[PDB]
């Protein structure tokens, strides 16, 4: 059906770069094509509208182009205020729908961070509560992208972990990443070893962190 | 339904022209 | 002067209903446009219904059809979104937005109301450590099991703000959140220096403060 | 005879306005006026503005959406407003289920559902809501077809008896219409206020229609004049306006000739936009004490933006 | 960027129903007028008529001659003709003819869409000559419609007659033929009436606040009914670039036109000058239409807003 | 530079009919109303007719109604009264005339065209002499003339020595006898003393017959 | 029905006197009232419109006026050319139907005038036709009203009459009447006295002219 087919996902850039964010309509909507600018917990502000008409207020580093179906925001020289998720939104005359594209995250460019890798067993708190919860910290480290496995008695885990990254570190522009395995407390008392290996672009070759249940 | 009666009457002859028409 | 203030989210179950509002002022919204758009957690934006009350029109995006009801009071200069048969999967935050009868490009946003659709009971969280292990040390605090979102945790009662890493929390499969709090610590430090992870749950008016210290070894 | 409408809008009889006229000449701003004034006149009266063109601008004046239940004014205490939307009104009808829908888009249907707010009205007034109905009407031609659906109606129902509970409530609505027929053709009652512009097209237009209304021996004494340059009285130039001036003033003679008897009510072409309460208001105060170009030639810039 | 004006409509070879409305007192008549004439003018092998469909007939006080049911030649053009049925005298002829009972315009001449009910008689009258012979007929009809609300219902008439027709057939238990004939053709009309090539309206509007949204309202709901609608006349523009009154308006009109445009940029906006004289008479309607043909300037053409005949 | 003509007047038969036309030119009679008003022979204005082409709206007084028709053809600018069923008392100068919307004054006439409904045929007139009495005061005035009787339609011209004498003379208006038949004196004054040697001859012309007679008229002889 | 009751029938007047001619409506009529003037053989000239506007291109002498449904119509000072009919003319707004006032002849005034009387037997030609016209002259008298009298062996004549009258003579402003007296040829040869009697106020006493049939 009707689609706004926006790229690229993610990219990352620079302070003072020209960033160019590309929107596709699945077939013509004239020029009625809007660009916003979201962060973290505010609602989205209004770039560009008209396809190419900048919105009152609205910085001049901003600005917004058409050719045929493919519709372009570009950022003249970003400033760190430009960090942020952008829009396109189509709104042709002939369709009483409004269409979004999937967005764009601008994150913040630094150069590759290796994460330190930390593993914390279940505390004896929780197993007192009838459960077991064991995390691996990889924390401050760039890119975002990264692989956490989990590995019990040297057996690959599958379908009980969970992955949880923060946004960027407003001082450092790093991510931090938590992955907790979550067994119970029968199933935890079945094994010895439990290690978190770590891939990341950073290292050379795989971190582990790894305890033996109970040895302190 | 007093309504619905005036409806049909003019339902009818809205109908009715159309009936007789070359 | 003008604004848009979006009202009305909360919990409720699946199958069950609930009433937006969108309060205007500055404007006269019966010459204008509104539009909702929702954004559920961590995914984009979503047009869910249109309105223009000056002809009565309106318009639904295919995955609210039958089940969400936009209007107009042009006498309290607010419009509503009237909800019914709620899933999960319509679990958001909920913006109303304006537009123009000759520009349907959205120029002033509320800042949203968040609507959750669950099944899972309102439940406060168990606070765990995460005690550092036996340079530079980590540590932490485990909030496991609650209900809705949101928490917040802090460290030394806001002594502690440096290094500190909270995680946004993780829906599991049970239905309650999870989330790890922690912070990373000179090593010389574990012996002289003390560290709490004051938790707070308002929603449950729970308040949790643990301490983190090494393993009784 | 006044040039003004002062006598209409103080009138403790008339129960029963009607303002009409050709497309675009002012009926919607003149009736909204001629209704302003009328409720500012008289606090203990309820007073009730339905639009019987199924182009409603009522919503659109004010800045308010009015419908077929009837809604006060923001600002008036004794002001309401009637827009009827046809497939809504069907539905009500229809509860108390295709047909209804197909019903709603036939021509008449907007006549119609008018007049049975007309008759549902004397029902109530015959028994135990409001004291006055100003009627916003649409352009000539179809607002004729309306004022002649008692006469349309009382001879429909005598043959539907002929060729025929269901008796019973056929005599009943002959009543009905008959009560609607004396009432409208009562000078006191029931009158037609006319709003025209001094073009060619208009003046031969709105003369038709007056000839056609006294045909149906509907009162009408009164002519709102709208949308007039005056000029001159500007202060002295625009070759546009003077040539416009000249025409309209030309026309405005030959209507002062013919109509010596109505009232001839002349109103001002404002700079500003005529719409919302406060600049409806503000235009209404003419229709009661007459417009004076040399005097309050300021009004003309002074409305609400 | 689509062109402001109306030369694709005026020089079409496949257009055989144009309707020209809009809200109240805008320039239907006018426009409807100057658009019958631009294309008769720009193609006098093909026979035009523009016809009323608003009651309060307007064309014999646009051109200044008598029109009537019967369709007759605007004196001085060779294939343009005018009509304008009046209920009452139309019902006395067919009073006669269903003859060869008396009291039908009596009864039927004054009841509330009549007037859409003949009018659309007339397209059914056409649609079935222009296949079936055996009367007079034409190329092309252009509507002068009435104000917006009871044009939509003339314009929702073959759809009510044909979803109408499906049911009464049964209750009636050649009166069947005729309502197959009748269904044949409503059904003839609403194809025609839908497809984009055969049939298209024209909307007129002015640059002020009320007109703005009917304006839309309307566009809005010809799209539903599948009715092709894709140019625009914006009507007695004053084009000002002293006096108060005239550069306050100017201003307010400009801020509208402005919205016009970005709003309708898929449409023919065709832009009219206000003049000073009176656009009567075949003269000076053919002189005002011809800025329908080839867009109006207004540093160029100018003069033209006073150069209007004064007879 | 506006006018209104009329044509189309004649001699018809009770029960015939007539069709009158009154061409308008220097303006457009789409925008005003057209009048019939018509005169009889020593009467005053009537009006019988009216149309309004603006309106769509024609009126009759009630002699007329039913029977003559008023129409106008705007492509021509040309206004029409049909007459049917025609009767005596119609006869009369028929005037077409011109009102506006605003005014039913009537500001325009046509110089008007004559009808004539009468059952009478065509018919030349006798003349006979009206002689000077032999008892003519002496030395003093004298009156003589020319009766010319029984003929139809009018009119008929008389003149004395084919022209030449004018002064001292008095043509009557012709009177309608019972017959159906017009007839008419005319007579002149001239001095007694001069009957004797002066010629006077009447010279009487009937077109509509083609008759022309002159006839001496002198004293009577004894 | 309506009426518009006009009068005088008919007056004399000199040059530079004061006219006044009224109107009086059945019922109100406004002030839609227009007045008309005519000569013989020429049509009808407005005069007045709105019961009291001055129509274009008349002279400023003439004025109209309205008291409820009472018009009049006034000639300030009457010039040589004003002599004519004059008609009223109403058209109320409420009806279709024009309505004239049966009109006012305005005759110039000059002194009394006797006529002199002739009368003619009828021709021997005429009698050889089968029938006999006897005809009495009134030459150039004033005023117009006269009263004639014919008599057949002194029996009063009534019924078999005729008169005939001439519009006011241009260079003395008199009258000339004609009456004529029809009988057939055998009617005519019963009896043997003819005479018409005339009767005018310019006559102390009425005149008779008269003869015996068949004598010379
Ligand atoms: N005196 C005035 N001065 C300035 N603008 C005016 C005046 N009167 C009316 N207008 C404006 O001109 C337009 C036409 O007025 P209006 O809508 O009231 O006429 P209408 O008869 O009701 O039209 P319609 O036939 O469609 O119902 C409106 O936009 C109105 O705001
Ligand atoms: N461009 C123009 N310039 C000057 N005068 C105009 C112009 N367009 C229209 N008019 C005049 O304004 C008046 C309204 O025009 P018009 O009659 O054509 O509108 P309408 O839509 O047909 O009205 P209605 O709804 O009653 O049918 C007319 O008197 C017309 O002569
Ligand atoms: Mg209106
Ligand atoms: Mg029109
Ligand atoms: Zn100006």
């Amino acid at each position: 059906d009707i689609q706004m087919t926006q790229s690229p996902s993610s990219l990352s850039a620079s302070v003072g770069d020209r960033v160019t964010i590309t929107c596709r309509a699945s077939q013509s909507v004239s020029s009625a094509v809007a660009w916003y600018q979201q962060k973290p917990g505010k609602a989205p502000k209004l770039l560009i509208y008209s396809a190419s008409s900048l919105y009152s207020g609205v910085p001049s580093r901003f600005s917004g182009s058409r050719s045929g179906t493919d519709f372009t925001l570009t950022i003249s020289s970003l400033q760190p205020e430009d960090f942020a998720t952008y829009y396109c939104q189509q709104y042709p005359y002939y369709s009483s729908l409004i269409t979004f594209g999937q967005g764009t995250k601008v994150e913040i460019k630094r150069t590759v961070a290796a994460p330190s890798v930390f593993i914390f067993p279940p505390s004896d708190s929780q197993l007192k509560s009838g459960t077991a919860s064991v995390v691996c910290l990889l924390n401050n480290f760039y890119p975002r992208e990264a692989k956490v496995q989990w590995k019990v008695d040297n057996a690959l885990q599958s379908g009980n972990s969970q992955e949880s990254v923060t946004e960027q570190d407003s001082k450092d522009s790093t991510y931090s990443l938590s992955s907790t395995l979550t067994l119970s407390k029968a199933d935890y008392e079945k094994h010895k070893v439990y290690a978190c290996e770590v891939t990341h672009q950073g290292l050379s070759s795989p971190v582990t962190k790894s305890f033996n249940r109970g040895e302190c | 339904r007093w309504r619905v009666y005036l409806l049909i009457v003019l339902l009818v002859m809205l109908l009715f022209i159309f009936l007789i028409m070359k | 002067e003008v604004q848009l203030v979006e009202s009305g989210g909360g919990l409720v179950q699946p199958g069950g209903s609930l009433r937006l509002s969108c309060a205007a002022s500055g404007f006269n919204l019966y010459y204008y446009s509104i539009h909702w758009v929702r954004q559920a957690p961590g995914k984009g934006l979503e047009w869910v219904a249109s309105i223009s009350p000056y002809s009565s029109s309106t318009s639904y995006a295919d995955s609210v059809k039958g089940r969400f009801t936009i209007s107009a009071d042009t006498s309290k200069n607010t419009a509503y979104l009237q909800m019914n048969s709620l899933r999960a999967e319509d679990t958001a935050v909920y913006y109303c937005a304006r537009g123009r009868w000759y520009r349907r490009a959205l120029d002033y946003w509320g800042q949203g109301t968040l609507v959750t659709v669950s099944s899972a009971s309102t439940k406060g969280p168990s606070v765990f450590p995460l005690a550092p292990s036996s340079g530079t040390a980590a540590l932490g605090c485990l909030v496991k099991d609650y209900f809705p979102e949101p928490v917040t945790v802090s460290w030394n009662s806001g002594a502690l703000t440096s290094g500190v890493h909270t995680f946004p929390a993780v829906l599991q499969s049970s239905g309650l959140y999870s989330l790890s709090s922690v912070v990373t610590v000179p090593s010389s430090s574990l012996g002289t220096q003390t560290y709490i992870c004051n938790v707070n749950h308002k929603p449950s008016n729970t308040k949790v403060d643990k301490k983190v210290e090494p393993k009784s070894c | 005879v006044e040039p003004n409408l002062h006598s209409l809008i103080t009138s403790t009889t008339h129960k029963w306005i009607f303002v009409g006229g050709k497309g675009g000449v002012g009926k919607t701003t003149s009736s909204c006026s001629i209704a302003i004034q009328m409720a500012l006149s008289q606090p203990n009266k309820q007073f009730l503005l339905i639009s019987t063109n199924p182009a409603h601008n009522l919503s659109d004046a004010f800045g308010e959406k009015f419908g077929k239940d009837a809604r006060k004014v923001t600002g008036m205490n004794n002001l309401s407003c009637m827009e009827i939307d046809p497939s809504a009104a069907l539905k009500d009808m229809n509860d108390m289920g295709a047909l209804a829908d197909l019903t709603g888009s036939i021509p008449g249907i907007d006549e119609a559902l008018s007049f049975m707010e007309v008759m549902k009205h004397i029902k109530r007034q015959e028994q135990g809501t409001f004291d006055t109905v100003i009627f916003d009407t649409a352009p000539t031609g179809h607002t004729l077809r309306f004022l002649q659906l008692p006469n349309t109606l009382s001879k429909l129902l005598e043959k539907f008896g002929e060729i025929t509970d269901i008796s019973g409530k056929l005599n009943e609505l002959k009543a009905n219409v008959e009560t609607i027929r004396q009432q409208f053709t009562d000078p006191d009652l029931t009158t037609f206020v006319c709003v025209c512009i001094s073009e060619f097209l208009s003046l031969y237009e709105t003369e038709r229609l007056i000839q056609e209304l006294i045909s149906y021996d509907m009162d009408v004494n009164s002519i709102i004049v709208n949308q007039l340059l005056f000029a001159e009285n500007d202060q002295h130039n625009c070759k546009r306006c003077q040539a416009r001036w000249k025409m309209q003033k030309k026309y405005l003679d030959q209507i002062d000739e013919l109509y010596e008897d109505f009232h001839v009510v002349k109103m001002p072409l404002c700079a500003g936009e005529i719409r919302g309460l406060n600049n409806l208001t503000k235009f209404s105060q003419f229709l009661n004490k007459e417009y004076n170009p040399i005097t309050d030639g300021k009004v003309i810039y002074e409305l609400e933006d």
